[PDB]
This record gives structure tokens, sequence and C-alpha cells, in this order.
């Protein structure tokens, strides 16, 4: 990995420590986006099964 | 009669000025306050965004 130009740290998120046997399916959505030189990025977490 | 003759609206009693915080923690201070400075020849950046 050469040639760089930014380098961004955060911590992990959306996860958590869940333990269950059943139904708990989820669903994650994003919104990957690249407007004005900004990557932006829309959110909504849904828990669905 | 009755003549409609003018307004007296109360006007705003002072103006609170304060900043929402937002996208925040700049570690831009690192950067002349530091140890193992480079020489004149040697080039050196630190993009902070
Ligand atoms: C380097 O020293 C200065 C002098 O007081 C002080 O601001 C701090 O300890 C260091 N600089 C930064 C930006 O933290």
């Amino acid at each position: 990995a050469n040639n760089c130009t930014f380098e961004y740290v955060s911590q992990p998120f959306l996860m958590d420590l869940e333990g269950k046997q059943g139904n708990f399916k989820n669903l994650r959505e994003f919104v990957f986006k690249n407007i004005d030189g900004y990557f932006k990025i829309y959110s909504k977490h849904t828990p669905i099964n | 009669g009755i003549y409609q003759t003018s307004n007296f609206r109360v006007q705003p009693t002072e103006s609170i000025v304060r900043f929402p915080n937002i996208t925040n923690l700049c570690p831009f201070g690192e950067v002349f306050n530091a140890t193992r400075f480079a020489s004149v020849y040697a080039w050196n950046r630190k993009r902070i965004s």
C-alpha cells in the first residue's frame, strides 16, 4: 500500500455482543455516495427477521 | 371610528451564541510540539481532516 492520501481511525461501529438461539435475523443497510468530493454515507439500522 | 395606525412588536431580548461541537477533536496539536524533527532536505507532511 504505497501512494497514500488520507488515513482515518475510529472504533468499531454497528456491532454488539448478544447471545441467543432462534429467529433473530437482522438487516444492515448503508448509503455509499460520492458528492462534492465527500464520499457521503447514510445509514438506517433496521433489526428485522 | 377606529384607524389601524402602526404596530408594536416585541423585539428579541438577546442572542445566544454557541457551537454544536460536531465533527471535532483535532489531533492538530501533535505537529509543532513533537520530537525528532526532520531536516531541511527531508520533506514531511501530516494531513488533518
Ligand atoms: C507543546 O508545548 C506547548 C507549550 O505550552 C503546549 O501547548 C503543549 O504542551 C504542546 N503543544 C501542543 C499543541 O499540545
